[PDB]
This record gives structure tokens, C-alpha cells and sequence, in this order.
């Protein structure tokens, strides 16, 4: 209200200390919480004659006023606060000026107006000019930088201003100064407008020629590292000068370093490495005080070089850049630990996505250690942990390489951890050492330093330091497996090692409230000496296992402890476990209900190599509890634990086939309804008719073949594809079981026979049975077949012709000397039914024993040759797709005549090759890779001249590639672009049009090939963008970009996808790229015509805005008309 | 539809002489059109392009003009109107699509580690983006989207 604000300022002239700090607090308060202009104008006038008092506090607490005050206030009244903050900044007193200037930097830090900035930029410039004063310089200085830093968008036409203002500063007496200066520039570089750069670059290259002033170097730096794509234009007429200027005799190479270090971490593109190169090879061994951080300088220049470049590693290898790095090993501290980071940088950069690198590296690997063999005895400790991790980072990067230097290494490893002045840090990186050299060398080369490595080891498991024993204890469960590997056999007598290794680690066993990773590390460990060494262990082996029980009740080591036991039964030694199995089995059993994937899977596993390794110990009370935990686990939420019940489930049928009258409550009928799952693939399929087939071959009451027929098809006599696939592969896979079943297929022929009374859904299954169940057997024995199958080949839908089409190829594979002839011959005989047989045709090759296929190839390829040239399409496309399988087989002997046919074939003949080849193609690797590499050349090459159709299959052929395997047309990429780019071109001849009124309608021929090629430099786009040209590239875009509907949002969405990628050359040319889509966003619909044409224009100019918003994260974009207005919000 | 349309322009005189399916004649086409397609003649034709996207996911290269007028006489169909579009061919291909994904990305997982996985996932969605920005419709851009 107006009487809080009177007396609030009547309180605030109190005289009284606390009475003017309650007010201001009470002030601050109400304003910073969501007031007239007489009052604004009396607390402005109040808060400005307070800012200046005889106390701190009070001064402290109207500057934090002031930042919030500004938040709500009109113009005027900044300005005027900004005028008399000015005025009062020129004061002699040096409170009142730091007052002023702190509050001026809150106030330009509270806002994010444009008069204010204009006149606080005026005032700082005319005030930095020359003065005796310089207290009132820096203040302005720091305001302007303060100004620069949050504001840098605004005062465009003021930059020149402001640089003619700091120009001056550089040579002040005061280094402060020209810092100041320095980083005041650098900072309003940012700000700029563009011309001004240039005129800055000149006025310093013509200045550089001076006395001893490191101020120009030093703003030459800050303003490259402040931007560097401004300044890699002037490079040629930079590095001249600090080379020749390198020459001189005072000790100031460190900012030459520093701005070629900067150089190259910004300014990648630049081909001037080698001439400083050997300048600072040079530099960084002369040593003659301050010589010690010009070589440290020299030293971390080359960390840029090291790190950012990686195409030339070899020529870094082969030039003696890493012979002098290794070589100056011996030096002070401080450069010693950059030349240690520099060539762990090397290191890590040699480590990839005549002689490999990795070779290279090998050679210098001895004169490494050596080098480093002193270093070993150095008593500071950070030497030794960069040696420690110099050698980790070498045996990570490549295993193998210090074979020959474990018995020099060892000693010094040795020596470290048994110094009393060893820090934990250094403790920690030499067991980390130690470790990775264990698990990446041979066992072979260490049973020596078993004696020298032991003692130190057990040593280290007695420390108070938990990560000190954690590295110990993993470093014991290593060389428990170094010291006897049962991988490979190995003769040393290490019975001595077997008690102190044990008491080192039982004494850790006990956690007693002790770190969960110790625990986890000592069960661990404890279950991998139990594993390895079980039979060394006398009276000592059972009570300790016992504690493993202890574990599997708390939550905190159960995973451990399950995966340990899991380890501890899959052994070659026989470990006793029955004492702890009666009491074990029912616990793990507990772990499958609590919703767990991990522990669940690996409980299983457990339970099942339990029983895998322990069968003779059984009883079905813990049996009887872990089934009933099976039914709740096997659905098709989760296929991985399906899998896993489905073996464990095998694995007790096969080793305790006793109990299997229990699994009839519900487990059954879950295995039918997944079966049934169209989710149901992979090896859980595999894993269930094994089980089935294991059931069977076990036989059960009420589980016979005959009651698991009766099951399995009983409710379809009474949906899914996938289905019908996993019940016909489960009903082979138990007539498999079973060598005899006689009836079952003469009773399915029958119901296949009989029309009436049978729907469509029982003969399709019955077909995909017989197919299924026909390919592993021979069932040329019985006949009917041929003549069933032929009459069920006619039938009104296409899924049972497809079924038994399918059926009949997977039997043909049966017996291939009575089948194949007869439906080769079937194929010439019937000219209405071959297009069903070549299909069938198609699974024998995919399906049929190549061994056994040898003989029957030469009638094949020449039925196909001659069923090539046909006038349906489809039997042409089918043709063509068994040449491509077939050509799998033998390619040896049938690529040469397939290249002969290149040079008198047909164009029908030469398009249904090519199409042959292209399925050859697949994503996994393949043994034909070398010949299909070699032999697309000339396919790819000198086959899109002539004809269309080839053009287009050519093209087809080629983007298949492409998007499957790119590294085929890797180094042929350039010499088929000009035709793909030719291809591109639109041809008005193949342009028919026919005109029958005031309609119009256009058929292209050649509209085909056009997509195609736009696809296939699409999806060129994945791995080839760094060999292709990007100039050559877009000019086909920007012509295409006038084209059809499809082919413009294809084009659209490729100059979407282009915005991440490459955006320089994208901005470089912008204006042609959008005037095109501005003409046609400036289109309008045809007149009477139809809501179709609407729309589809309508979808068009969607698509353009799209791609013209993703290409801007100014030619004339503002053109938002009053309809065009309202479009945009339906599109972000 | 060009005989169709010739039609419309030949005699919009008759056309426009009534007072008041539908009597138009353009509008008579379309439903000619909707009676031929829904006879089980659809079933294969909206089955068949089921398996031409199932192999663009395959490597193989399909032809896309064929699946785009598709789609584009079904969005035309059920006088925009998209009632046809949702009940045809919209349900059943994002179930293909779901149950496909969902297989992909089991069998990946049970022998693959995470980052492949990740990067798999990348390449798949951008190829998805491209198929629906491509030869599909606009409002199920969303639809498949989330």
C-alpha cells in the first residue's frame, strides 16, 4: 500500500544502524515477490543517496538491491541509474568507484534496453581513452569484458568503435593491462561486424615486425583459440614470422608453442606439420634457471600432434619422434610426466576403429623397458605409478609383447610393493599392473616368479586398506589359474603354494560386517580356488563350503555366490557337494519367484549343472519344489528364461526320468500354449523338440506319441502362421522319435485326401506336417504321394498351394535320384503348374546336402537357361532367383561361364544373370567374398550403356550391394560414378503423353531408373561420404530437386539428413538450393480439380517447409503471407 | 480413375440436374471401386505387400511405386476419409511391424552385447522415418513414431 512504501523510506534515514538494514531487507523482500511512478522515483532516489554510507553492510545489501530493481522499472529510470553509476565511477574515491562498478556489472548481468547498452558502451569508450588514472582503465576494461562475455549479439555497429579504443591498451606499460586487453579482444571477437576481423588480422601482421613485446603473440593466440575457422585463411602469412622469430636468443619460444599447440587442436586442416616438427625436436633437446618450462612446452606440443591426427601414424613411427620420447626419460619431473601423458596419447591413438602399426610397435617394445628399467628404481612415487600404467596401457593395447621382459619386469614390481613408502595409490596401479600382465601372457613365462610372486601377494592380503585386499584377491584367483591352467596341461609341483594361498584367503571368508566388494571378491576367489585346486585341499574342503550356505541367504552376495557354485560344479575335478545339495536345491528354488532376470538365469543354470554332474543323488521332496516354480517361468513375456526351463526341464527328463508324472499339472499346458506363441523362434524352438523328443524317447502314462499328437492337433479338428510352422516341426520331431509310425502318415493322407468334411485349416497343417516330417526321412517307399500332392497343387486359395508347394520341395530333398528328375520333368511336361514346381525347386537347393546335390547340377542349370527366356515375368523373376542360389555352390566353376555370357548374351539372358548375382550378396561374411569382389567389376562396370531394362537391373543390383555390403563397390566407387550420375539425367523421349480434352496425363518410361538412382546415392550416404565429392555430388541434387512427386520427397529428405552432415557446403550454396523449392512452395492448385490433387500439393509443401526448417537450424525468407501463416504451427 | 474423371467432365451438364450411392459420378466410381476391392481380391493384394516391406527389412531392394499407389487408392477410398486406410491395411501392418521389431530385438539380445544393440536400434528407426516419410501417410507419421 502507499502507507507501507511512506513509511518504509520515512524509516529508512533512521540513524540508527538497524533500522536501515531492516528497511532495505523489508524492500528487497516486497520487490523480489511479483508501486506508483512518485514512488518509484522517491525509492530510486532513496536507494542511489544509500548506496554511498559509512557502512558495509548496508552498501553490500542496496548493490544486491539494485540487480532485482532494474527486473521491474521503466527506461527512463535505468538510464538515469546507469548516468549517475557513471558519473560516479569518474569519482577519486576508490569506494564509490568499486561501488559503481559492481553495481553496473550486476545490472548488465540481471539482463539478458538496447539504448542503455548503447550508452554504457559510449561512456566505457570514452572513458578507457589515455588517462594518468588507471584504477578507472581496469574497471572499464573489466566492465566491457563482463558486457562481452553475457552480451554478445547487439552494438553490430560499434565493434570498430570499441577495437580502435583497445588498440591503444596492448602497449601499456602495465602486463595486467595488455592481458586485460588481451582477453577483452579475444572475447569481443566472438561479438563480430564480420569486415572487422580482417582489418584486426592486418593491422597485427604489419605490427609483428617490433622489438621484444610478447603482447602481439600472446593476442594472436587468444584470438586463434577464440575462433579458429576465422583464421585459417592467414596461416601462410603467420607461421613465417614465428618461425624466423624463433631464432632469437631470449628465452620466449613458450608462446610460439603454445599457439602452435592451440593451432593444431582447433585448426585441423593445415599441411605445414613436418617444418615444426623438426623445429621442436630441436627445441625440446637443447638444455643449458628458466630452461625447464620451455622444454615442458615443447614437450606438450606435441600431445595435439599425437592425438588429433591419426592418418599419419606411420610417418610418426618411422621419424625418430618416438625414439626421442623414449629417450627422454631421464629428466626432471615436471617434464618427464607430459612426456609419459604424450605417449600414453600416442598409444591410445595407435589403437585403430607394408607394415601395420602394431608391427612397428613391436620393434621399439625393447628399447622401452630398458628405458623405463631405471625408472623402476627412481624413489618418487609418481614415477613409478607412470611406469605402472605405461606398462598396463602397452600389454592392453596389444597381449604379447613383454614375453621377454617378465623376468626383468618382475624384480622391480617386486621392489615396489614391498617399499614401506609405497602410497596406496601406487600400491593399487602396480597389483593392477601386475594383473593385467597375468591375464594377457602366457602361463608359461611365469612359473619361475611363482616363489618371488606369492609371498608379496599374501603380504598384500593382510591390509587394513580394502582396495589394497580386493586387488590382492584377485590377484591370487589370477595365478590360481596361471599356476595350473586346466586348459592346457602343465607340469609344476605347486603343493607348497596350497597353504599359505588358502590361509591368506579362508581368514577372509569371514566378512563379519565387513565391504560388500571385499565379500564379493573373497567368495569369488574362495569358489575359483575351490574349483582349480579341490583335490589338493584335505579335511579343510567340506566345513569351508559349508559357509557358502551362510551366503545364499542375505541378498548381498547371492549372485556370487550362485555364479561361484555354478563354476564349482562345471569342473573337470570331482568336487563333492551332497552334503550341502538336499539343504542347497530348495534355497535356489526360493530365488525364481522374486522378480530377478539375472538371478534367475542364473539359478537355473546352477540347478541344472547340479543335476547335470550330481544325478545319482537326488530326491524328488526338493524335486517336487523346484518344479513348481517352472510354471510361472516358461511364457512368451520373456523367450531368454523360456530357453533355460525348457533345458533344465530336458536335463532332468534325461538324467531323472523317474519324475516326470508331476509336470502334468500345468507345465504341459504351458509348453502347448507357447507353441503356439508367434513370438516362439530361435533355439528356444530348438530346445523344445528336443525336449519332446527326449519325452519320447522316456514314454510316461498318458504322455505317449499318440497322446502328444492328440494334444497338439486337438483343438484345430475342433491363429497364427507361425503356429501352424511350430506344430508341423513338433509333430516331425516326434515322428522322428518314434522309426515307427506307419499309420501316422497313411491316416494323414487319408484326412488330406477326403475334401468333404475338411476345412482349409486342417489340410494346410496336415501339408506343412508331411512336409516337415518327409525331409529327414525317405518317403519314396509309399506311394499316392505324388498323385495327392499334384491334385492339391489346384486349389482355390493360395496359402495351401503355397503349403504344398513348400512341402513338396522339403521332401524332394528326402530322396533326390527318385524326386528331382520327376518334378524336372514335371516342369516341361504341364505349362500351367511349373511356375508352382520352380518354387518347390527353389528349397532343394536351399535345402538339399550340396555333397549329394553334385551330380544333379548340369540338368538344373540347363532347364533354367532354357526356362531364361519366358514371357511371364514372375518365371522369369523365379528363374533368375534359383541361378542365384545355385551360383552359391561351386562358384569356382560356374563365375567364368557366367562372365561369357556377358560378352554374346541376350538382353533378357544378360538381365536374368545379373539379377542372379545380386542375391548372392549377404550381410555375414561368405567364402565367395575375394570372387564376387573381383567378378562385379566388369558387371557393375561396362553394363549400363546399351539397353534400359539392364541399366535398371544394373542399378538395382548395385544398391542392393550398397545397402548390404559397401565395401565391394569400395574401390570402384569413382569409376562408376559418371554413369550413376548420367543415369540421373531426365530423357524427354521416353516421355509419351496422350491428350484427349482440356485433361492431361504424362507417362514416363524411364521414370523407374530415376528412383533407383536416387535411392541408391541415398543410401551411398552410410560409409562412402568421405571418398565421394560433395560439389560433383549436390549439382544432380539441385537439378533433381524440379522432378517428380516421389522422387521431390525423396530428394526432401535427403537434403534433411544432409543438415548434420557436411553443413558448410550446404550453407556455401543454400540459395540455389532453396530458390527451386521456393518456386514450387510459391505454386498453386490446378483449378477444378479433384480433392486428390489437393492433397498430394497439399502434402508437398508440408514436406518443403520440413526440409527448409531442418536445413536453418537471409535470401528473402521472411515471406509469410496472411494464409502461410497459419501452416507452420501444423508442422513444428 | 482417367476414365473415370473423363466421364465427370464430359457430363457434369447431368451432373448438375439433380435435386436430392451417392449420384455423383465420380463419387459413383470410387464406390464401384470400393465394392471391387472388397471382395477377397484385397486379401491378397494387402497381403501381398506385407511381404515386399518384409523384404526391403531383408536387403533386398523392392519396388516402391507399386506399394505407394496402394496406399494411395486406399487413403482415396471410404468417402479426408481414412476409415478404409485404418481398418485394412493400418492394423494389421503395425502388428507385423511390432511382432517383426520384437523378434528382431530378442534374437539380437540373446547373443549380441548393448552398443550394438543401440546402433541397430538407430539404423532401424531412421529406416522407418525414411519408409514413412517415403511411401506412407502423414498422420501415422506419429502413429509408428512413439
Amino acid at each position: 500500500a502507499s502507507y507501507h512504501i511512506s513509511n518504509l523510506l520515512e524509516k529508512m534515514t533512521s540513524s540508527d544502524k538497524d533500522f536501515r538494514f531492516m528497511a532495505t531487507n523489508d524492500l528487497m523482500t516486497e520487490l523480489q515477490k511479483d508501486l506508483d511512478d512518485d514512488s518509484e522515483r522517491k525509492v530510486v532516489k532513496m536507494i542511489l543517496k544509500l548506496l554511498e554510507d559509512k557502512n558495509g553492510e548496508v552498501q553490500n545489501l542496496a548493490v544486491k538491491c539494485l540487480g532485482p530493481l532494474v527486473s521491474k522499472v521503466k527506461e527512463y529510470q535505468v538510464e538515469t541509474i546507469v548516468d549517475t553509476l557513471c558519473t560516479n565511477m569518474l569519482s577519486d574515491k576508490e569506494q564509490l568507484r568499486d561501488i559503481s562498478s559492481i553495481g553496473l556489472k550486476t545490472v548488465i548481468g540481471e539482463l539478458p534496453a538496447a539504448n542503455v547498452c548503447k550508452k554504457i558502451t559510449g561512456r566505457l569508450t570514452s572513458a578507457i581513452a589515455k588517462q594518468e588514472d588507471v584504477s578507472v582503465q581496469l574497471e572499464a576494461l573489466d566492465i566491457m569484458a563482463d558486457m562481452l562475455s553475457r552480451q554478445g549479439g547487439l552494438l553490430v555497429n560499434f565493434h570498430p568503435s570499441i577495437l580502435t579504443c583497445l588498440l591503444p591498451q596492448l602497449t601499456s606499460p602495465r602486463l595486467a593491462v595488455r592481458k586485460r586487453t588481451i582477453i577483452a579482444l579475444g572475447h569481443l571477437v566472438m561479438s563480430c561486424f564480420v569486415d572487422l576481423i580482417e582489418h584486426l588480422l592486418s593491422e597485427l601482421s604489419k605490427n609483428d615486425s617490433m622489438s621484444t613485446t610478447r603482447t602481439y603473440i600472446q593476442c594472436i593466440a587468444a584470438i586463434s583459440r577464440q575462433a579458429g575457422h576465422r583464421i585459417g585463411e592467414y596461416l601462410e602469412k603467420i607461421i613465417p614470422l614465428v618461425v624466423k622469430f624463433c631464432n632469437v636468443d631470449d628465452d620466449e619460444l613458450r608462446e610460439y608453442c603454445i599457439q602452435a599447440f592451440e593451432s593444431f587442436v582447433r585448426r585441423c586442416p593445415k599441411e605445414v606439420y613436418p617444418h615444426v616438427s623438426t623445429i621442436i625436436n630441436i627445441c625440446l633437446k637443447y638444455l643449458t634457471d628458466m630452461s625447464w618450462k620451455v622444454r615442458r612446452a615443447a614437450a606438450k606440443c606435441l600431445d595435439a600432434v599425437v592425438s588429433t591426427r591419426h592418418e599419419m601414424l606411420p610417418e610418426f613411427y618411422k621419424t625418430v619422434s618416438p625414439a626421442l620420447i623414449s629417450r627422454f626419460k631421464e629428466r626432471e619431473e615436471n617434464v618427464k610426466a607430459d612426456v609419459f601423458h604424450a605417449y600414453l596419447s600416442l598409444l591410445k591413438q595407435t589403437r585403430p576403429v607394408g607394415e601395420t602399426p602394431l608391427t612397428m610397435l613391436q620393434s621399439q617394445v625393447p628399447n622401452i623397458v630398458k628405458a623405463l628399467h631405471k625408472q623402476m628404481k627412481e624413489k618418487s612415487v609418481k614415477t613409478r605409478q607412470c611406469c605402472f600404467n605405461m606398462l598396463t596401457e602397452l600389454v592392453n593395447v596389444l597381449p604379447g609383447a613383454l614375453t621377454q621382459h617378465i623376468p626383468v619386469l618382475v624384480p622391480g614390481i617386486i621392489f615396489s610393493l614391498n617399499d614401506k613408502s609405497s602410497s596406496s595409490n601406487l600400491k593399487i596401479d602396480a597389483l593392477s599392473c601386475l594383473y593385467v600382465i597375468l591375464c594377457n601372457h602366457s602361463p608359461q613365462v611365469f612359473h619361475p616368479h611363482v616363489q618371488a610372486l606369492v609371498p608379496p601377494v599374501v603380504a598384500c592380503v593382510g591390509d587394513p586398506f580394502y582396495k589394497i585386499t580386493s586387488e590382492a584377491l584377485l590377484v591370487t584367483q589370477q595365478l590360481v589359474k596361471v599356476i595350473r591352467p586346466l586348459d592346457q596341461p602343465s607340469s609344476f609341483d605347486a603343493t607348497p603354494y596350497i597353504k599359505d594361498l588358502f590361509t591368506c584367503t579362508i581368514k577372509r571368508l569371514k566378512a563379519a560386517d565387513i565391504d560388500q566388494e571385499v565379500k564379493e571378491r573373497a567368495i569369488s576367489c574362495m569358489g575359483q580356488i575351490i574349483c582349480n585346486l579341490g583335490d589338493n585341499l584335505g579335511s579343510d574342503l567340506p566345513n569351508t563350503l559349508q559357509i557358502f550356505l551362510e551366503r545364499l541367504k542375505n541378498e548381498i552376495t547371492r549372485l556370487t555366490t550362485v555364479k561361484a557354485l555354478t563354476l564349482i560344479a562345471g569342473s573337470p575335478l570331482k568336487i563333492d557337494l551332497r552334503p550341502v545339495l538336499g539343504e542347497g536345491v530348495p534355497i535356489l528354488a526360493s530365488f525364481l519367484r522374486k522378480n530377478q532376470r539375472a538371478l534367475k538365469l542364473g539359478t537355473l543354470s546352477a540347478l541344472d549343472i547340479l543335476i547335470k554332474n550330481y544325478s545319482d543323488s537326488l530326491t524328488a521332496a526338493m524335486i517336487d519344489a523346484v518344479l513348481d516354480e517352472l510354471p510361472p517361468l516358461i511364457s512368451e513375456s520373456d523367450m531368454h528364461v523360456s530357453q533355460m526351463a525348457i533345458s533344465f526341464l530336458t536335463t532332468l527328463a534325461k538324467v531323472y526320468p523317474s519324475s516326470l508324472s508331476k509336470i502334468s499339472g500345468s507345465i504341459l499346458n504351458e509348453l502347448i500354449g507357447l507353441v503356439r506363441s508367434p513370438l516362439l523362434q530361435g533355439g528356444a524352438l530348438s530346445a523344445m523338440l528336443d525336449f519332446f523328443q527326449a519325452l519320447v524317447v522316456t514314454g510316461t502314462n498318458n504322455l505317449g506319441y499318440m497322446d502328444l499328437l492328440r494334444m497338439l492337433t486337438g483343438p484345430v479338428y475342433s491363429t497364427h502362421k507361425q503356429s501352424y510352422y511350430s506344430i508341423a516341426k513338433c509333430v516331425a520331431a516326434l515322428t522322428r522319435a518314434c522309426p515307427k509310425e506307419g499309420p501316422a502318415v497313411v491316416g494323414q493322407f487319408i484326412q488330406d485326401v477326403k475334401n468333404s468334411r475338411s476345412t482349409d485349416s486342417i489340410r494346410l497343417l496336415a501339408l506343412l506336417s508331411l512336409g516337415e516330417v518327409g525331409h529327414h526321412i525317405d518317403l519314396s517307399g509309399q506311394l499316392e504321394l505324388k498323385s495327392v500332392i499334384l491334385e492339391a497343387f489346384s486349389s482355390p486359395s493360395e496359402e495351401v498351394k503355397s503349403a504344398a508347394s513348400y512341402a513338396l520341395g522339403s521332401i524332394s530333398v528326402g530322396n533326390l535320384p527318385e524326386y528331382l528328375p520327376f518334378v524336372l520333368q514335371e516342369i516341361t511336361s504341364q505349362p500351367k503348374r511349373q511356375y508352382l514346381l520352380l518354387h518347390s525347386l527353389k528349397e532343394i537347393i536351399s535345402s538339399a546336402s550340396v555333397v549329394g546335390l553334385k551330380p544333379y547340377v548340369e540338368n538344373i542349370w540347363a532347364l533354367l537357361l532354357k526356362h531364361c527366356e519366358c514371357a511371364e515375368e514372375g518365371t522369369r523373376n523365379v528363374v533368375a532367383e534359383c541361378l542365384g542360389k545355385l551360383t552359391l555352390i561351386d562358384p569356382e566353376t560356374l563365375l567364368p561361364r557366367l562372365k561369357g555370357y556377358l560378352i554374346s548374351g541376350s538382353s533378357y539372358a544378360r538381365s536374368s544373370v545379373v539379377t542372379a548375382v545380386k542375391f548372392t550378396i549377404s550381410d555375414h561374411p561368405q567364402p565367395i567374398d575375394p570372387l564376387l569382389k573381383n567378378c562385379i567389376g566388369d558387371f557393375l562396370k561396362t553394363l549400363e550403356d546399351p539397353d534400359l531394362n539392364v541399366r535398371r537391373v544394373a542399378l538395382v543390383t548395385f544398391n542392393s550391394a550398397a545397402h548390404n555390403k559397401p565395401s565391394l563397390i569400395r574401390d570402384l566407387l569413382d569409376t562408376v560414378l559418371p554413369h550413376l550420375y548420367n543415369e540421373t539425367k531426365v530423357r524427354k523421349e521416353l516421355i509419351r503423353e496422350v491428350e484427349m480434352g482440356p485433361f492431361k496425363h504424362t507417362v514416363d518410361d524411364g521414370l523407374d531408373i530415376r528412383k533407383a538412382a536416387f535411392e541408391c546415392m541415398y543410401t551411398l550416404l552410410d560409409s562412402c561420404l568421405d571418398r565421394l565429392d560433395i560439389f560433383e555430388f549436390l549439382n544432380h541434387v539441385e537439378d533433381g530437386l524440379k522432378d517428380h512427386y516421389d522422387i521431390k520427397m525423396l530428394t526432401f529428405l535427403m537434403l534433411v539428413r544432409l543438415s548434420t552432415l557436411c553443413p558448410s557446403a550446404v550453407l556455401q550454396r543454400l540459395d540455389r538450393l532453396v530458390e527451386p523449392l521456393r518456386a514450387t512452395c510459391t505454386t498453386k492448385v490446378k483449378a477444378n480439380s479433384v480433392k486428390q490433387e489437393f492433397e498430394k500439393q497439399d502434402e508437398l509443401k508440408r514436406s518443403a517447409m520440413r526440409a527448409v526448417a531442418a536445413l536453418l537450424t537471409s535470401p528473402l525468407m521472411s515471406e509469410f503471407q496472411s494464409q502461410i501463416s497459419s501452416n507452420p504451427e501444423l508442422a513444428a | 480413375r482417367f476414365s473415370s474423371k473423363v466421364l465427370n467432365g464430359i457430363c457434369a451438364y447431368l451432373n448438375r440436374h439433380w435435386v436430392r450411392g451417392i449420384y455423383e459420378i465420380y463419387s459413383l466410381a470410387l464406390v464401384t471401386w470400393r465394392d471391387c476391392l472388397f471382395r477377397p481380391l484385397n486379401k491378397q493384394v494387402t497381403n501381398a505387400v506385407l511381404k515386399l516391406i518384409e523384404k526391403e527389412r531383408n536387403g533386398e531392394t523392392i519396388n516402391t511405386r507399386l506399394i505407394s499407389g496402394v496406399v494411395q487408392s486406399y487413403v482415396e477410398l471410404g468417402l479426408p476419409t481414412l476409415t478404409v486406410y485404418k481398418e485394412s491395411f493400418e492394423s494389421q501392418f503395425l502388428a507385423d511391424t511390432e511382432r517383426f521389431y520384437t523378434r528382431e530385438s530378442t534374437e539380437f539380445l540373446q547373443q549380441n552385447p548393448v552398443t550394438e544393440y543401440m546402433k541397430k536400434a538407430e539404423a532401424r528407426l531412421l529406416e522407418e522415418q525414411r519408409r514413412v516419410q517415403v511411401y506412407l501417410h502423414e498422420s501415422t507419421q506419429d502413429e509408428l513414431a512413439r
